[PDB]
């Protein structure tokens, strides 16, 4: 299981699940029916975010990766 | 030619008691578990509390091997407190000295 | 990086600091790579790590580093003191060195913990006495 | 002591060490010199140079300390003065102009005039004579005066009267009776002056 | 009032406002503020007659997302976080604030901790069996949460039926008011109210009624641990406590029409040492995961400015009776045993 | 309180390392105790504590 495992895999994961509801519910509320998983997990700003999310799970948390974080959720929830 | 009845009484005590630990150890280890049945585990309690009184090793003392003082001897030269002190007080114990800081 | 630093050792009861101060700094002082504040929650040694810097007029003028190991609370804001109080004579004037010295800022506090003696009942405590 | 008798003890004065040298008397100045010489004891943990440092406040909290818990004792300190200082701004918030002229918010005057009116000027000394012991009035020495108001003060604060009353709120509420010139420990002291003054008489006991 | 701003609505504070106190009016520490504040912020009202807010970069950063949230995506998690005493819990009163005086439905929980440890009385609830209800929390919370939001509690009408008791139940298009008035009322069904007030502000958010703000400080202590036990002394997880399991669902963006800022918060939390403050080292790994994604947000020491503001606003209320302390070298004792920590400079401002 | 995934390493390894295979109560593992050492009667202090 995810437990036992000592490295954290972002594929399958319960932050890949989120960020896929996240993105479709924003696509609904837009009013476009592209809901394809592939394209939505495919584009460069999730490649940030699973970037960002690895860190903070299998290496130490520090102030640094914090903000990484924070400007990868920041763009894919359009935040600015 | 023991320093008296007492340390020859413990001198027998510990020959018999080596002499008997193989068979206690393996009825003891029948007794100290909840695997083997109850039935067989009573059968080894009778036969463990048959053998000699004398092979017992709680009866054992640890005596001083030069007086026979059964107290305040020092286990790691099985001497006593007085027949120590009077061994290191003359410079005659490797390595002892007067404790001062 | 080229910035000037002193490096000194201060003990105290079984406390070993040692201080990294630079020349130059904002007031920061790390122990064990932690902020002093959060290292020292108690307010008492807070203000030891302040009378070094306090009394030579230098509140807010370096930045120290110090590694301190042994002791418990007081004694390690004792050892830090002495290590800092030691390297920043590297950045004052000797006129100046000398009012810590007399401030009794540089001494090695030699009070240590007495053994217990046999027969009583701590180092001076005696069992009590029974005339009768 | 592990300081050997050379030893002197420190001398913790930013301003002292900060004096111009001219205004310096000759005396003073061999003071300064000698100093050089001499070996220095390593200042105590408890005062600094910091401009907030109270003398006496520190050996007030050392007084109520408990099993060396410094820190339990300077937490009850910090609450009585904080406590002191809120309820001074309370009766100077619901007073009038006039009145709020008259009311002291600073707690650090306040503790220090309190512990002054607590003060004895003359105590009792138990002398035997003839068998019979007499409690003589004498003169006290200004050490003495000022321990005695402290330890009354904590004494009252400790007596089993007060019921599940903490000693912040037991403290500050004390301290402003006495700032005030009333309460027990006041009280105290009257006891001491009117018990010197019955026995006047016997003063010629003391020998010295 | 170099110290201070004469702009106290908190919809028109910015960058030219940081390190200046806002005054919070007092009708509006009554009705907004009825709890969440600070205890020793709180003193200070008491004792300088007058409730101050320094805008801070934080709540700024914050309000500036606040006022750009688009309504139809999905909630956005916010999550201040930042060292002990820096000034999560008074960043989060500022947005409160703001989001109040915009005709926002407040959802305030002022401290998370107080569900999960110290119950007198832990009954099991009625409508789920496995489940513990918090009678006097539930309670408590119902109460303020009535005072915050009096205006609104009438036009939003429940869109179910309630069982309460074989005798009692709440009919459907009844207003809110009435399942608040019966939690307080009765205090047994207390628990079940709070569900029910969490159940119909989400559902009726989404459609556009109103903008609903959760706003949960020491949001840590949903994920954690508890130190509640049951009869056999057996520890009790939080998600068997009712209370704590519905508010867990306020938490996830499953719901539009609003925001939901929460701060983090190491005092009072259990089982966690003195210096964590970091996310995940608060959160763990079951509170990271039901908040991601979520946008951190830092709360930091006060800035020189700050700092010096700070002081003003003490001297301009006569709190610092201490000589020394109006001096610049009482100044720089003042900032170096504080190291700039709010709550470490209020706490030793307090007896000087 | 172990997944089954760790349950299962821990029973190779214990074998891999000639521990306890069984689920043994700690009663029961007194056995192994008592055969993993001499008894007290049989070291040579013991028996060969006087001259
Ligand atoms: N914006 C502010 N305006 C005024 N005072 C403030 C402000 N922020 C912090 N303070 C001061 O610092 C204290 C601590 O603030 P607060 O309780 O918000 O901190 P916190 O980070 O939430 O603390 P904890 O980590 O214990 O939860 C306040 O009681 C107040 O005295
Ligand atoms: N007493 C009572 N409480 C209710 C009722 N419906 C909902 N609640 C409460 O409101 C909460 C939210 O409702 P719901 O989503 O149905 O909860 P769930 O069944 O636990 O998923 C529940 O956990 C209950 O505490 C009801 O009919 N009666
Ligand atoms: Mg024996
Ligand atoms: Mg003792
Ligand atoms: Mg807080």
């Amino acid at each position: 299981t995810e437990a036992d495992m000592e490295e954290y895999i972002w594929e399958n994961s319960s932050s890949e699940r989120n960020i896929l509801e996240t993105l479709l519910q924003m696509k609904a509320a837009e009013k476009n029916m592209e809901i394809n998983k592939e394209e939505l997990l495919g584009t460069k700003e999730i490649e940030e975010y699973k970037k960002s999310v690895v860190s903070l799970k299998n290496e130490e948390e520090n102030e640094n990766s914090i903000s990484q974080y924070k400007e990868s959720v920041k763009r894919l929830l359009n935040v600015t | 030619h023991y320093v008296d009845w007492r340390m020859w009484r413990d001198v027998k005590r510990r020959k018999m008691a080596y002499e008997y630990a193989d068979e206690r150890l393996r009825i003891n280890s029948l007794r100290k578990n909840t695997i083997l049945p109850k039935i067989l585990q009573d059968v080894a309690d009778e036969e463990i509390a048959a053998l000699p009184r004398d092979s017992c090793p709680v009866r054992i003392r640890n005596r001083c091997v030069m007086t026979s003082r059964p107290r305040g001897v020092k286990r790691r030269w099985r001497l006593s407190r007085i027949v120590f002190r009077h061994l290191a007080d003359h410079g005659q114990l490797s390595g002892i000295q007067r404790a001062t800081w | 990086q080229g910035m000037a630093f002193s490096k000194s050792e201060g003990k105290r009861k079984t406390a070993k600091a040692e201080a990294i101060v630079y020349k130059h700094g904002s007031g920061r002082i790390k122990v064990n790579g932690i902020d002093y504040q959060l290292y020292f929650p108690i307010t008492q040694d807070r203000e030891q790590l302040m009378f070094p810097f306090h009394f030579v007029d230098r509140l807010g003028k370096h930045d120290v580093t110090c590694t301190v190991s042994g002791g418990g609370r007081s004694a390690q804001a004792g050892a830090i003191r002495l290590a800092m109080a030691k390297a920043l004579c590297s950045f004052v004037t000797e006129d100046e060195v000398e009012w810590m010295r007399q401030a009794g800022l540089l001494t090695t506090d030699p009070r240590v913990r007495e053994r217990k003696k046999p027969g009583q009942e701590g180092a001076r405590r005696k069992f009590t006495w029974k005339k009768r | 002591s592990r300081y050997s008798p050379e030893f002197k003890d420190p001398l913790i004065d930013k301003e002292y060490y900060r004096k111009p040298v001219e205004e310096l008397t000759e005396e003073e100045k061999y003071v300064r010199e000698l100093k050089k010489t001499q070996l220095i004891k390593a200042a105590p943990a408890g005062k600094t140079s910091s401009v907030f440092e109270d003398p006496v406040i520190s050996k007030f909290t050392n007084m109520m300390m408990i099993g060396g818990n410094k820190v339990l004792a300077r937490s009850l300190m910090i609450q009585t003065l904080e406590a002191v200082k809120r309820k001074q701004f309370e009766k100077y918030h619901a007073a009038s102009a006039e009145e709020q002229a008259t009311i002291e918010r600073n707690p650090y005057t306040i503790f220090h005039q309190a512990l002054k009116n607590c003060e004895p000027m003359i105590g009792l000394v138990p002398i035997l004579k003839g068998g019979r012991f007499y409690q003589v009035p004498v003169p006290l020495p200004d050490r003495r005066r000022r321990f005695l108001a402290m330890k009354w003060m904590i004494t009252e604060c400790r007596d089993k009267k007060h019921q599940r009353t903490l000693m912040p709120e037991k403290l500050s509420h004390k301290l402003l009776e006495a700032f005030h010139n009333q309460g027990p420990v006041i009280k105290r002291k009257h006891d001491l002056h009117k018990m010197a003054e019955a026995n006047r008489a016997l003063a010629h006991y003391r020998w010295w | 009032a170099i110290s201070r701003t004469n702009e106290n609505d908190p919809a028109k504070h910015g960058d030219q406002h940081e390190g200046q106190h806002y005054n919070i009016s007092p009708q509006d520490l009554e009705t907004v503020f009825p709890h969440g504040l600070p205890p020793r912020f709180v003193m200070q009202v008491k004792t300088f007659s007058e409730a101050c807010l320094m805008v801070r970069k934080p709540a700024l950063e914050l309000l500036h997302y606040l006022k750009n949230t688009s309504f139809a995506y999905p909630a956005i998690r916010y999550l201040l976080y930042g060292e002990k005493g820096t000034g999560k819990t008074l960043s989060l009163c500022h947005v409160i604030h703001f989001c109040a005086k915009q005709d926002w439905l407040i959802l305030h929980i002022p401290d998370a901790h107080l569900w999960v440890k110290n119950c007198r009385d832990l009954l099991q609830s009625s409508y789920n069996k496995q489940r513990f209800d918090q009678p006097l929390e539930a309670s408590t919370w119902l109460k303020n949460f009535k005072t915050t939001n009096e205006r609104f509690l009438n036009q939003i009408k429940v869109q179910e039926k309630y069982v309460w008791n074989k005798r009692e139940s709440t009919e459907k298009g009844s207003p809110l008011g009435e399942v608040v008035e019966q939690g307080i009322t009765r205090v047994r069904n207390a628990t079940d109210a709070v569900g029910i007030v969490l159940k119909e502000l989400k559902r009726q958010s989404s459609l556009g009624m109103f903008h609903l703000l959760v706003a949960v400080d020491g949001i840590n202590a949903l994920w954690g641990r508890t130190t509640l036990k049951r009869e056999d002394k057996s520890p009790i997880a939080p998600e068997e406590l009712a209370l704590v399991h519905n508010l867990r669902k306020m938490m996830k963006n499953d719901w539009h029409g609003g925001a939901i800022v929460s701060a983090l918060s190491q005092t009072g939390s259990l089982f966690k040492p003195r210096k964590a403050y970091l996310p995940q080292e608060l959160l763990g790994k079951e509170g990271f995961d039901a908040l991601d994604p979520f946008i951190p947000i830092l709360v930091s020491n006060y800035n020189p400015k700050e700092f010096e503001s700070c002081i003003q606003y003490y001297l301009e209320n006569n709190w610092l009776q201490h000589e020394k302390a109006p001096t610049e070298e009482g100044k720089k004792e003042l900032l170096f045993l504080s190291n700039a920590n709010p709550s470490l400079l209020e706490r030793h401002c307090a007896y000087l | 309180s172990l997944s089954e995934y760790a349950f299962r390493m821990s029973r190779l390894s214990a074998r891999l390392f000639g521990e306890v295979t069984r689920p043994t109560n700690s009663k029961s593992m007194k056995v192994v105790k008592l055969f993993s050492e001499l008894p007290l009667a049989k070291k040579k202090e013991t028996y060969d504590w006087y001259p």
